[PDB]
């Protein structure tokens, strides 16, 4: 009865571990759309044709 | 003496029209640069257009 009882505590470990799994993936989709419009940006800056100020 | 003139006159012209064709503050033809190289793909591969300077 003890040992059935004790896992109550292994259920939340897991549902934090979830929730920051979670939480990393939201960060994670904003940081791969910052890297995709770097990518852009990077090269519209490789083109020769551009002046200055665009650059 | 004024066929002369009117020659030297157009000769000026030419290089009032060389001078005046850019696009943005860079040219193809004004003789400023020997290439320019545009994007091609996603990975950055040029496609070079050689100058033709006039």
């Amino acid at each position: 009865s003890a040992t059935a009882g004790s896992m109550n505590a292994v259920k939340d470990s897991l549902q934090r571990g979830q929730s920051t799994i979670d939480v990393a993936l939201a960060a994670g989709d904003t940081i791969t759309d910052l890297l995709g419009k770097m990518k852009e940006k990077a090269l519209a800056a490789s083109d020769t044709s551009l002046n200055t100020a665009s650059f | 003496n004024a066929l002369k003139s009117d020659f030297d006159s157009l000769r000026d012209q030419i290089t009032k029209a060389a001078s005046n064709a850019k696009f943005n503050g860079v040219s193809i033809a004004d003789g400023t640069t020997t290439k320019l190289s545009f994007l091609a793909n996603s990975d950055g591969s040029a496609f070079t257009v050689t100058a033709k300077t006039l």
